[PDB]
RNA sequence: GCUAAACCUAGCCCCAAACCCACUCCACCUUACUACCAAACCUUAGCCAAACCAUUUACCCAAAUAAAGUAUAGGCGAUA
RNA sequence: GCUACCUAAGAACAGCUAAAAGAGCACACCCGUCUAUGUAGCAAAAUAGUGGGAAGAUUUAUAGGUAGAGGCGACAAACCUA
RNA sequence: CCUCCGCAUAAGCCUGCGUCAGAUACACUGAACUGACAAUUAACAGCCCAAUAUCUACAAUCAACCAACAAGUCAUUAUUACCCUCACUGUCAACCCAACACAGGCAUGCUCAUAAGGAAAGGUUAAAAAAAGUAAAAGGAACUCGGCAAAUCUUACCCC
C-alpha cells in the first residue's frame, strides 16, 4: 500500500575539512648577534692574549692568510651553492645574509689579484654573557680587485659584468667559540664604513611608489 | 583477500589501446571501449 | 587505479634457517625405526585433525565430538549451525545424483 | 567533610565534628555588580550554606550575615573529534554578605630573547631602489 | 597519553607537541630495541663519543636522553640548521639544532684515554653499582646534572612560607594508642558528656 | 580575615613566587596528632588562597604566577592523609582487628556478580527494612548463560592480547 | 499528519524503560544481561 | 530521550526536582506544614584549632635531608607503644594476663565515643 | 595494498618509457 | 594541472598451551548510580525434508579408530 | 508518551435568541463537506476559502491499565508508535 | 505596513544570537560557527505530617426564591506522644514534538487588540503558459455528468 522513506545514516552529511618553554634542554648557540666592539674606519694585546691562552697556539701574523682563505672559499662555494661548506666556513649569524637573496638567481663572483695584503685592524672578546661561553672576534682590512655577475631565474644578467674587475676595500670580522672544541675561525661579519662609495647602480630602472591614499585622505 | 588480480591495469590497457584514436567515452572507458573494440576487430 | 608506484621491500628468505634445514627429518621413523613410531604422531596441529584428513563436514562432526564441550558457546551454536547447512547441502543439493 | 560516610544520628547523640575538612573553597570575582557587602565562592556540590557559614567563621573568622547558594550547569554542548559530548563541570555558586557593615572588594591581582631583539634591529629592510639585488657583495 | 602515541623531541605536554601530535592522528608506530632500565647506561652530562653519520669521531655531553625512542641528544653535535622567528616580512634567526642519535650511534668514553669504551654494569663490593669499561677495569662516574624544577640546593634561601629545617625534622610525636580525633579533643578541652547510641549496619 | 585568601600583596603580578618542597610522608611521621591537625589547616587555607588565584588568571587571561605549587600542596595534604590514616588503620588493627573502617560483606547480585556490599547505617532491624528487602542478593538460574558468555568474552579478549604479543616479539627479533 | 508519535514525558519514560521497571521482570533482567553483554554505555533510561 | 547525560535534579517536572539533590548531606527534618527543623547535632561542627605559634608552615626547606621511607605497620605501632610497658612489668614485678585493660587495650568498642570499628566520627 | 612483485616491477618500467617519451634524453 | 592516486601497520583469524574475572574513598533495585525507619524449579515449537501433507524428518553428553551405515527403526516412504 | 477503550483526580466553553432542551444563531475550541493550491510539497496528508458541531453520547491536559494464539472496537476488518 | 498574536505558568529541552578572541540553503569577515570567560541567589514552586480507637444523612449552581436529577468536588473527636527551626532542589535562552531556523502539532492564566510582538518586496523587466484576486456591454445556466466554482443568499417536494 504505502513504503516509508529510508534516511541516510548523518555522518556521511556531517563531514569537515581535516585541520620554547622553560625545559632542562637549553638552545646551544654557537655565535653572538653583532659586535663587541665595532671597528671605526679611518686593548687588543689583552684580548689576544685571551684567545693564545686557550688555544695555546696562535699566530696573528698567519691569521691574514687564513681569512682570506675562508673568505674566497665561501664565496666560491655561492657560485656552486654548497651550503654545507658554507656552514663551515661561515657564521651562523653571516649564512642567512648571503643566502636568502641568492635564492632563485646564478652567481658568477670570481677573484682575482690582490693589490694590497690584507692586515687585522682590531681583536676583541666576549665579556662571559653566557656560561661556558667565550667568543673571539677578529677584524681584517680587505683590499681586493673580484668580479660579480648576478642573474635572474631566467638567466637574464640583473648586476655587474662577468670580465671586468671592481675593486673593493671591506672590514671583515671573523668569530669564533673558544672553549668549544672542534671549533675554528669563520666570517661573521662585515663592517660598512660611512663613507664607502655607493655600490654600481643596476640595469633594472625602479618605480617608488607614492603613498596610496583612501578617498577621504588628502595628499599633502 | 588470499589472492586478487594485480595486473588489471595492463588487461584494461590491452583493450584500450586500440580504443584510443575513437571518439566520446568509448575512448577511455573500458565496459563502452571493449564493446566497439570488438566491432571495429 | 589499484597499482602501487613504488617496488615493494624486497623479500629476503633465509634458505638454510633451522627449519628449512631440518625438514622432512624424521618423516621415515617407521620405516628406520622398528616401526615403533608412526609418521602421523609427528604432526602438530588440532586435536581432531592429527593424522586424520575429511571434507568440510566430515571435519565439522569431528570437531563437535571431540572437542565440542570445551567450545565457546557462540563457536558452539555456530557449528551447530554450519553442520546443519552442510548437511543440506551435501545431502539435497547438486549437480550428480 | 565530602566523599565520607557522615554517623547516623539518634535523637539525644553528640555532637556532630569534623576535624580535618575534605573540601575546598575558591573566592571568585563576580561577572555582575553585586552589592558591596556581598562576596561570591565556588564551593563543593556536597556543601551546604550552613556548612560554609560554619566554615567561614571557624577557619577564616569573618563574620557572616547571610548565605545564598545556586548551582551553575557546565555546558554540555562540547564535542571532540569522536563527536562525543565534552561535559564541563557543574559548580556551586554561593553568595556571601558581611555582618558589621563590613565592605570587601576584589583585589586587583595581576596589577636567547635579547639576540633575537638585536637579530631584530639589524634587519636593515631592503632598498627598493636596489631592486631586488643582493646586498652581501662588497661590488 | 593516546595508545600508540609518537614521542618526540618537544616534551609531550608542549603545545609544539600538540600540534604535532593531536588527539585524532595514528601513525605506524616505531619499532624501539627493548632495553631495561638497569641496561640503559647513558645519563644527561655523560660525555659519549658519536660513531655515524656528520660529525662522526667527535665528543661531547648529553643534555637530554629520551628513553622511549632510545634516544640521546647530544649538544651542539649532529647540527642541522633552522630559522626561529621567521615572519611574513622577516627572514628569521639561524639557529644550529640537534638531531637525536641512538644508543647504538654513541659510546661512552672512558675519562683519561679519551677513547671510546664498552660499558657493563659490574657490582662493588662496597658501592652499589658502577660503570666499568670492558678494555680497562675501572669506574666512571655518575654525572651531576641540575633537576628538573633547578633548585639548586646549595644556594637555597628559605621564603617566608618555607619551614625550616630545625622545625621539619623535630620529633613531637610520642606513639599513643588514641585516635587523632580523641588527642585533640582532649588538647583543646571539648568536653561530650552525651554517649553514641548503637545502629545497624547492613 | 578574607585578605587570607589571597597572597602577599607584594607577590602580586609578580610572574614567580618562590616556594619550598612539599611535605614527604616520613617527615609527617614525625610530627604528633594535634601538630598534624594544625598542618591541615594551614595547608587549607593555602590551597584555598592558590584555587582562588587560579581562577582568577583563568579569568584574566593570565598564565598563573606559579602553578607548580598548588600541586606541592595537593600532594602535601594527601601525605598528612595519608599519614592519619595509617594511625588510624594501625590502632584499628590492635583493637578489633579489622582490616577495612566501615562493614561490609561478599553478596551476589541479581546479575551473577559477585560484589563487596559496603554496609549503611539503619535505625530500624534488617527483616523491617522494607527498601532494603525490595533488593535482591541473589541470582536465579536464567543468570548462569550470561556469566558462561561474558567469562568466553574475557578469554576472547585475554587470548588476543596474549598472541599480540607474541606477534610483535618476534617483530623484534626480525628487526634486530 | 503523523511522525510527532514521541509525547515526552519523564514520569513515562522512568516508569516504562526504567532501571527499577527492568529489574521489576526475570525478562528485563536478561534484558540489562544482554546490553551489559554487548558492553551498552547505556543500559536503562 | 537523552539516555548518556548524567540524570539531575534539573532534569524532570516538579515533583522530581524537588526530590533529587546534589549529594549534601541532611541536617535535620520534615514536618507538618512543610516546616523543615534544623537538628543543631546534625550539622557538622568544625574543629579548629587556634594556629597562633605554630612554627611549621605549607612548604618544606629545600635543605631539610631525604629520608627512608617506612610506613606505621601495627606490629611497629604496638613495640613503641605497649611493648615498654609490658616488658617493664615483667622484668620488675609481675604481669597479670587478662588484665590488658591497665595497657591500653579495650574488649569492646562500645563504651568509647571514637569507635574504631564500625567508625563513629567524621574523617 | 595487494601482495606481489611482477605488478609493481612491470609498472616501473612503464613509467620509466612514459618518462622516456615525455621527456627524451638528448 | 585540478580532483585525485599510491603506501604499511594498527590490529585481527585459526591453533596450541593454560582452568579466568572480583575494594582508592563515595554513590548505586526508590525515578539505579538517591546518607538516615514497621519471591526460583515446570516436554520447546516451528521452518525445513518427504518434490503436497497429516505419522515421521540427523542436531555433544563424555572423547580417536574399527565393528558399521551392520543389527535395527520407519505413511517399512523420506529417512533414522 | 500515536491510537481504541477504560480508571483516578482536573480544566475549558464569549455574545445573542430562547420556558429553557443530547434547543437554534454564533466565538474560542473540536472535526474535515466541497473546491482550488500543493504533489521530492510548508507538510510521508498541508494551505486558503467554504463547511459540520460548539453545555455535551462535548473538547482537552496529567498519571495509571488492557499486548499479539492477544488487546480494543457506537464493525470501518477500524485502531494497537508514519 | 502587519499583528489569528503577545507575556507568564505547566510540560519538554538542557546553555542552544551574554562578553572577549579567532578561522571565515544570500550575505555582512558577521553568524546562532570555534575556543575561553561569565551566569539562573527564595519569599514563588517542589520536598510534608507520631500512635490507637472514633466521627463525618442534608450537593454545586452569586445559594436566597423556584425547580430538580445524572445525586455530587473539600468536616472530626478522646487519650497518649511532642519543643529543636528556615536545610536541600528548580530558577538561563531566540527553547518542545515533527530527519531542518519545517505554512504542521502543542495544556492553562492574563491581554481580546495591544503598553507586547513582527516585516509580505535581493535588484530589474512587465513576454507566453500557470496560480490567486478585482471589474465588465447585451443576455442570464444557453456551461456542464452535475449551477462545480463564483455571485447570490431561495421556494416546493421525492427517496433514504
Ligand atoms: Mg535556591
Ligand atoms: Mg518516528
Ligand atoms: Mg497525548
Ligand atoms: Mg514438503
Ligand atoms: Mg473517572
Ligand atoms: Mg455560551
Ligand atoms: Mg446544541
Ligand atoms: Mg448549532
Ligand atoms: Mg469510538
Ligand atoms: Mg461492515
Ligand atoms: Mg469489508
Ligand atoms: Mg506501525
Ligand atoms: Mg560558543
Ligand atoms: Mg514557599
Ligand atoms: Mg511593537
Ligand atoms: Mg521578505
Ligand atoms: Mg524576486
Ligand atoms: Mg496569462
Ligand atoms: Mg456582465
Ligand atoms: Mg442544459
Ligand atoms: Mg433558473
Ligand atoms: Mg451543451
Ligand atoms: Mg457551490
Ligand atoms: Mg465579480
Amino acid at each position: 500500500r504505502f513504503t516509508p522513506p529510508i534516511y541516510q545514516p548523518k555522518f556521511k552529511t556531517e563531514k569537515e575539512f581535516m585541520q620554547p618553554e622553560k625545559s632542562d634542554r637549553s638552545i646551544h648557540l654557537a655565535c653572538t648577534a653583532g659586535i663587541f666592539d665595532a671597528y671605526v674606519p679611518p686593548a687588543s694585546q689583552v684580548s689576544i692574549r685571551r684567545i693564545k691562552d686557550y688555544d695555546a697556539n696562535f699566530k696573528i701574523k698567519d691569521f691574514p692568510e687564513k681569512a682570506k682563505d675562508i673568505f674566497i672559499e665561501a664565496h666560491l662555494c655561492l657560485n656552486n651553492s654548497d651550503h654545507d661548506r658554507l656552514h663551515t666556513l661561515v657564521t651562523e649569524h653571516c649564512f642567512p645574509d648571503m643566502t636568502w637573496d641568492i635564492k632563485y638567481k646564478t652567481v658568477r663572483w670570481s677573484f682575482v689579484e690582490s693589490l694590497e695584503p690584507s692586515h687585522v685592524v682590531q681583536v676583541r672578546c666576549s665579556s662571559m654573557m653566557n656560561q661556558g661561553n667565550v667568543y673571539g672576534q677578529i677584524t681584517v682590512r680587505m683590499h681586493t680587485r673580484q668580479t660579480l655577475a648576478i642573474y635572474d631565474r631566467f638567466g637574464r644578467l640583473m648586476y655587474g659584468q662577468e670580465d671586468v674587475p671592481k675593486d673593493v676595500l671591506e672590514y671583515v670580522v671573523f668569530e669564533k667559540q673558544l672553549t668549544n672544541p672542534y671549533g675554528s675561525w669563520r666570517m661573521h661579519t662585515k663592517i660598512v664604513p660611512p663613507w664607502a662609495p655607493p655600490k654600481q647602480p643596476i640595469l633594472k630602472t625602479v618605480m617608488i611608489p607614492g603613498p596610496q591614499l583612501k578617498p577621504e585622505e588628502e595628499y599633502e | 583477500l588470499r589472492n586478487r588480480v594485480t595486473d588489471r591495469y595492463f588487461r584494461i590497457q590491452e583493450v584500450l589501446k586500440h580504443a584510443r584514436h575513437f571518439r566520446g567515452r568509448k575512448n577511455r572507458c573500458y565496459r563502452l571501449a571493449v564493446r566497439t573494440v570488438i566491432r571495429a576487430f | 587505479i589499484g597499482i602501487r608506484l613504488t617496488l615493494p621491500p624486497p623479500k629476503v628468505v633465509d634458505r638454510w634457517n633451522e627449519k628449512r634445514a631440518m625438514f622432512g627429518v624424521y618423516d621415515n621413523i617407521g620405516i628406520l625405526g622398528n616401526f615403533e613410531k608412526h609418521p602421523k604422531e609427528l604432526i602438530r596441529g588440532p586435536i581432531w585433525l592429527r593424522g586424520w584428513k575429511g571434507n568440510e563436514l566430515q571435519r565439522c562432526i569431528r570437531k563437535r565430538k571431540m572437542v565440542g564441550s570445551r567450545m565457546f558457546a557462540d563457536d558452539l551454536h555456530n557449528l551447530n549451525k554450519r553442520i546443519r547447512y552442510l548437511y543440506k547441502h551435501f545431502n539435497r543439493h547438486g549437480k550428480f545424483r | 567533610a565530602r566523599n565520607v560516610v557522615y554517623p547516623l544520628y539518634r535523637l539525644g547523640g553528640p555532637q556532630l565534628r569534623v576535624f580535618r575538612t575534605n573540601f575546598f573553597i575558591q573566592l571568585v570575582r563576580p561577572g555582575v555588580a553585586q552589592p558591596e557587602d556581598t562576596v561570591q565562592f565556588r564551593i563543593p556540590m556536597e556543601m551546604t550554606r550552613v556548612d560554609l557559614r560554619n566554615y567561614l567563621e571557624g577557619i577564616y573568622n569573618v563574620p557572616v550575615a547571610a548565605v545564598r547558594t545556586r548551582v551553575q550547569h557546565g555546558s554540555n554542548k562540547r564535542r571532540d573529534h569522536r563527536n562525543v559530548r565534552i561535559k564541563k563541570p557543574d559548580y556551586k555558586v554561593a553568595y556571601v554578605q558581611l555582618a558589621h557593615g563590613q565592605t570587601f572588594t576584589f583585589p586587583d591581582l595581576f596589577p636567547l630573547y635579547s639576540m633575537l631583539e638585536e637579530e631584530r634591529q639589524q634587519r636593515q629592510s631592503s632598498d627598493p631602489r636596489r631592486g631586488g639585488v643582493p646586498s652581501w657583495f662588497g661590488l | 597519553l593516546p595508545p600508540h602515541y609518537r614521542y618526540g623531541m618537544s616534551p609531550p605536554g608542549s603545545v609544539a607537541d600538540k600540534r604535532k601530535n593531536p588527539p585524532w592522528i595514528r601513525r605506524r608506530p616505531v619499532v624501539v630495541e627493548p632495553i631495561s632500565d638497569e641496561d640503559w647506561y647513558l645519563f644527561c652530562g655523560d660525555t659519549v663519543e658519536i660513531l655515524e653519520g656528520k660529525d662522526a669521531g667527535k665528543q661531547g655531553k648529553v643534555v637530554q636522553v629520551i628513553r622511549q625512542r632510545n634516544w640521546v641528544v647530544v649538544g651542539g653535535l649532529n647540527t642541522h640548521y633552522r630559522y626561529i622567528g621567521k615572519t611574513m616580512d622577516y627572514r628569521g634567526t639561524m639557529i644550529p639544532s640537534e638531531a637525536p642519535l641512538l644508543h647504538r650511534q654513541v659510546k661512552l668514553v672512558d675519562p683519561m684515554d679519551r677513547k671510546p669504551t664498552e660499558i657493563e654494569w659490574r657490582f662493588t663490593e662496597a658501592g652499589e653499582r658502577v660503570r666499568v669499561s670492558t678494555r680497562s677495569g675501572r669506574i666512571i662516574p655518575k654525572p651531576e646534572f641540575p633537576r628538573a624544577d633547578g633548585i639548586v640546593p646549595e644556594t637555597w634561601i628559605d621564603g617566608p612560607k618555607d619551614t625550616s629545617v630545625e622545625d621539619a625534622l623535630e620529633r613531637t610525636y610520642v606513639p599513643c594508642l588514641k585516635t587523632l580525633q580523641e588527642e585533640v579533643m582532649e588538647a583543646m578541652g571539648i568536653k561530650e558528656t552525651r554517649k553514641y547510641k548503637k545502629v545497624y549496619w547492613y | 580575615g578574607l585578605e587570607e585568601f589571597f597572597d602577599d600583596p607584594k607577590n602580586w603580578g609578580q610572574e614567580k613566587v618562590k616556594s619550598g618542597a612539599a611535605w614527604t610522608c616520613q617527615q609527617l611521621r614525625n610530627k604528633s596528632n594535634e601538630d598534624l591537625h594544625k598542618l591541615w589547616y594551614v595547608l587549607l587555607k593555602e590551597r584555598n588562597m592558590l584555587l582562588t588565584l587560579e581562577q582568577e588568571a583563568k579569568r584574566q587571561r593570565l598564565p598563573m604566577p606559579s602553578p607548580e605549587r598548588l600541586d606541592k600542596v595537593v600532594d602535601s595534604m594527601d601525605a598528612l592523609d595519608k599519614v592519619v590514616q595509617e594511625r588510624e588503620d594501625a590502632l584499628r588493627l590492635l583493637q578489633t582487628g579489622q582490616e577495612r573502617a566501615r562493614p561490609g560483606a561478599w553478596r551476589r547480585d541479581i546479575f551473577g556478580r559477585i560484589i563487596w556490599h559496603k554496609f549503611k547505617q539503619w535505625v530500624i532491624p534488617w527483616h523491617l527494612n522494607k527498601r532494603y528487602n525490595r533488593k535482591r542478593f541473589f541470582a536465579l538460574p536464567y543468570v548462569d548463560h550470561f556469566l558462561r558468555l561474558e567469562r568466553e568474552k574475557r578469554a576472547r579478549i585475554k587470548a588476543r592480547k596474549e598472541n599480540l604479543e607474541r606477534k610483535k616479539a618476534k617483530i623484534l627479533l626480525k628487526k634486530f | 499528519a503523523r511522525g510527532n508519535e514521541y509525547q515526552p514525558s519523564n514520569i513515562k519514560r522512568k516508569n516504562k524503560h526504567g532501571w527499577v521497571r527492568r529489574l521489576s521482570t526475570p525478562a528485563g533482567v536478561q534484558v540489562i544481561l544482554r546490553r551489559m553483554l554487548k558492553g551498552r554505555k547505556s543500559l536503562s533510561h | 530521550a537523552d539516555r548518556m547525560s548524567k540524570w539531575t535534579s534539573k532534569r524532570g517536572p516538579r515533583s522530581f526536582r524537588g526530590r533529587k539533590g546534589r549529594g549534601a548531606k541532611g541536617i535535620g527534618f520534615l514536618t507538618s506544614g512543610w516546616r523543615f527543623v534544623q537538628i543543631k547535632e546534625m550539622v557538622p561542627e568544625f574543629v579548629v584549632p587556634d594556629l597562633t605559634g605554630f612554627k611549621l608552615k605549607p612548604y618544606v626547606s629545600y635543605l631539610a635531608p631525604e629520608s627512608e621511607e617506612t610506613p606505621l605497620t601495627a606490629a611497629q605501632l604496638f613495640s613503641e607503644a605497649v611493648a615498654p610497658a609490658i616488658e617493664k612489668d615483667f622484668k620488675d614485678g609481675t604481669f597479670d594476663p587478662d588484665n590488658l585493660e591497665k595497657y591500653g587495650f579495650e574488649p569492646t568498642q562500645e563504651g568509647k565515643l571514637f569507635q574504631l570499628y564500625p567508625r563513629n566520627f567524621l574523617r | 595494498v595487494k601482495k606481489g612483485f611482477r605488478a609493481a616491477f612491470r609498472f616501473q618500467k612503464e613509467l620509466e618509457r612514459q618518462r622516456l617519451l615525455r621527456c627524451p634524453p638528448p
